[PDB]
RNA sequence: GAGCUGUAAGCAAGCUUUGAUCCGGAGAUUUCCGAAUGGGGAAACCCACCACUCGUAAUGGAGUGGUAUCCAUAUCUGAAUUCAUAGGAUAUGAGAAGGCAGACCCGGGGAACUGAAACAUCUAAGUACCCGGAGGAAGAGAAAGCAAAUGCGAUUCCCUGAGUAGCGGCGAGCGAAACGGGAUCAGCCCAAACCAAGAGGCUUGCCUCUUGGGGUUGUAGGACACUC
RNA sequence: GUGGAUCCUGAGUACGGCGGAACACGUGAAAUUCCGUCGGAAUCCGGGAGGACCAUCUCCCAAGGCUAAAUACUCCCUAGU
RNA sequence: AAGCAGAAGAUGCGGAGCCGCAGCGAAAGCGAGUCUGAAUAGGGCGCAUGAGUACGUGGUCGUAGACCCGAAACCAGGUGAUCUACCCAUGUCCAGGGUGAAGUUCAGGUAACACUGAAUGGAGGCCCGAACCCACGCACGUUGAAAAGUGCGGGGAUGAGGUGUGGGUAGGGGUGAAAUGCCAAUCGAACCUGGAGAUAGCUGGUUCUCUCCGAAAUAGCUUUAGGGCUAGCCUCAAGGUAAG
RNA sequence: CGGGACCUAAGCCGAGGCCGAAAGGCGUAGGCGAUGGACAACAGGUUGAUAUUCCUGUACCACCUCCUCACCAUUUGAGCA
RNA sequence: AGGCCCAGGCGACUGUUUAGCAAAAACACAGGUCUCUGCGAAGCCGUAAGGCGAAGUAUAGGGGCUGACGCCUGCCCGGUG
RNA sequence: GAUAUUGAAUGUUGGUACAGCUUGUACAGGAUAGGUAGGAGCCUUGGAAACCGGAGCGCCAGCUUCGGUGGAGGCAUCGGUGGGAUACUACCCUGGCUGUAUUGACCUUCUAACCCACCGCCCUUAUCGGGCGGGGAGACAGUGUCAGGUGGGCAGUUUGACU
RNA sequence: GCACAAGGGAGCUUGACUGCGAGACCUACAAGUCGAGCAGGGACGAAAGUCGGGCUUAGUGAUCCGGUGGUUCCGCAUGGA
């Protein structure tokens, strides 16, 4: 589960609430399963939104 | 993102109506329908080239046409047609007769619609025939008719 | 260079000065399982297909080789769908899976007991553990750096700085850097701009697409013109 | 080596708001860096840093890549303590 | 010091670096003065009554497990449904006797089936009772034959039934006709290895001899009362020295 | 004869594939998996240990001709499934 | 190979349970009742796929309370859902 | 709930690039005076005076305007006012409106993406998925971020001493 | 303890001041209490002389962290902040 174009994957980190508790948390990626012609043909794979805007064609 | 429209958005925009078109919807619709094309350096340069080419073509087409057309139109042309007593002409030389005259005499090759004459000359004299050489420029043709035999 | 066919007594029988046993260098062979790879599998078990060979009058049977998956190149096919693709078939592939040493290291996850005489921030600690990769070392590395002087010039590691600054329920506790002195010593290529050739698109006289020539810097450098 | 007619010097990136992590640094005035979202620059007449920030000054050209040497370890081998 | 040459050494180079000789003030800063202060005033800290530095022995302290043994417990990674709980697929077992439903046929009988009586009937989480299963009342055993039994009697025994084989549910969990029950003789949170030599203001132990001196069980504080700091009491060394 | 060169349930494995920090989980095709289904031997003796396996008789199941035989057919053409 | 009778309490009954102290008045049971759910049901397992519900479709499936059969479940919606 | 995935309209309320212009008195006064320069002149059949309706303003003084009937004269330096003179160029935003394109938001209908646990074909002996073709909704939902409310379902803890 | 007022009244005033402070009590520590006297301005009083809160003992709790006013202070190169 990562963007095929760039190395964008699910990262991890803490979740500091009031009193600075240290509950563990995960950070996802805003990626969608849209059609892109990464190869000679379209494949409908995951791709990051940040990379989708003004980037590779759909 | 910016696009080079190929057809109407709110009216035919083949001239490249550069705009901002909601990149998502822009891509989806314009690409699925071919309504436009990406506004990159290559496509922009191609559009500019095609546009300047057609502009110069039209400019030349109008320039070459107006000049000699008017210059020659400033000449005198004459023909002959029988007439009766009392000046009652036996016929009338319409635009078709004048077109045939200019085609067989001077070889001007002007369309019968571009050169029109509704009054239907019935007089045995001289007359100036305006012409729609250009939507903004026009010239007259000094036509003449005289008795025959 | 004269005892030796082990530990291990032997009982028996044999090899050795044409040179044994023995020592070292390079080789042959290496049943089955095992990443195990033809299929299955209760590890060392069972069952096959295609070729060559043995044998029977035939089956039946037996010996050698090939027959997993992923990935790269190429060839033939190539449905919905008309071309075309997905997909299928074939040949090349010291390519690759697995542990290893209970160690060193790069990164992703990631605790609690404990201490604070309780305890939640904090400490424990990015420790243990788990995961993926290689090397003999790995990481880093030639300043968009330090530094504030008639200034040093890639990283790395050692002594100092220093338990000083600073951080901290300003608690417990945590903890530097640079200068300085040392061990070593090496700096280099690409993109960009421009130019030669060709290809496709006609961006129709313009555009990018590929190999090559090119140049790499902050006293700014390169292209361009020229001197070399 | 000479000139600044003209061109280039690494973009969805440097950074910014939001929620985190590591830098001795616990969000504190918090520089610098990495992260996941959105916004988004100049490009030499330019840009970054000097522990918030601004002007002068000083140093350097990031968003491309490689680099042995001094460094850590021993499962094992040879010799010796 | 690092480091260089040197037998893993001593030695030589290496003054990079640290401490003292000047202190005061938070700091600018001043300087045997300085700070405070309006102020030659007064007072705080110092000199004038200079001695520190580097090694080695010993006492003590702080960080490492830190005096030796001792937990219950916590986290991470793994093994377990061959016992037991439930579920799934497929087989197997229930000797004998009794009861007698619905229904069906016939007879009576009503205008008509309603209704009654005879014949077959063999349903039942039916009855009594073997194998099998569960243990409920009592005795023996409790260093037993057995880390949960035996002897007598007891309940169910054709439907919520017992049982063989194979398979699934693995702990911050599963299962449970539900008791805090079972999960390999361990379960209010299974077992193995690591963190880990966890921590323990708690108990126990702490190994040769002589000699000089010689206490306490008291005050304050304390998330503290069986703990800890200061003071009180003891000892060792150097000074004032005759103050007690 | 109990099982393998016969089939299959639960369940597991599982190309491709879908998911997910990694490790990995799910699952199509396909295949494993009897505790099921189909399958050809029975009756008398033998030794100290084996026996519906050895000996003595009668038999059965699957398959091929070196031969044997009768049938059809060699293209509305036998035969196989 | 049955001791029986009189009378009351508890539980409609048969069944299940604290292996290894308590077999019961405990649990469940058929029944009643309230509530949720219109089908990619709701609920549940799982980070997500993928699955149970269910090769079901409101007379069907889940959750709570009471437990056959005869009579009834009376008042209060101020407080909390 | 905001944002990316995720836009097209019909109307709609602000602001931009074009546009349309009007609001102005302390009194003195014939009055409604804001000034700074140019100022001895201007409109008049492309028509005075008067008349009436409507639009606007307002310190209710009144003015202006536009719609038009009626038609040959109105206005102005100069006479006086007071701090400052009335005809043409402008501004100070005191004052309200309409049109075109973007611009952002509000509330409306459509479809393009997104979905498919709806189908037909092929991949393919496949109830997985994935390409095509129809239909269903559709800027929704799902997904990643940020925030608010609920949350013993779950986790780490605390609950003093003298007596 | 106060009748020589510390108790009652009448006038003027704010010493209910600023820097200090020889030396003492109490105290494990922190802390608390008295204080003649010096200097700068004052009040009362002709003067002397008194006034650094109440006739005297309880009327109040630290550190850290925050807020307000004044500063010959410092301010990560320079000048500011």
């Amino acid at each position: 589960r990562k963007c095929v174009i760039t190395g964008k994957k699910t990262t991890a980190g803490n979740n500091r609430s009031h009193a600075m508790n240290a509950s563990k948390r995960t950070w996802g990626a805003n990626l969608q399963k849209v059609r892109i012609l990464v190869n000679g043909k379209p494949k409908k794979v995951y791709v990051s939104a940040r990379a989708l805007k003004s980037g590779k064609v759909e | 993102m910016k696009v080079i429209f190929l057809q109407d958005v709110k009216g035919k925009g083949k001239k490249g109506e550069v705009k901002n078109v909601a990149d998502g919807y822009a891509h989806n619709f314009l690409i699925k329908k071919g309504l436009a094309v990406e506004a990159n350096a290559s496509n922009i340069s191609a559009l500019n080239g095609q546009k300047q080419k057609e502009k110069k073509e039209a400019i030349a087409e109008l320039e070459q046409a107006k000049s000699l057309k008017e210059t020659l139109e400033k000449l005198t042309v004459e023909l002959s047609a029988k007439s009766g007593e009392g000046g009652r002409l036996f016929g009338s030389v319409t635009s078709k007769q004048i077109t045939e005259q200019l085609q067989k005499d001077h070889n001007i090759k002007v369309d019968k619609r571009k050169l029109e004459l509704p009054d239907g000359i019935r007089a045995l004299g001289y007359t100036n025939v305006p012409v729609k050489l250009h939507p903004e420029v026009q010239a007259v043709l000094k036509v003449h008719v005289k008795e025959e035999a």
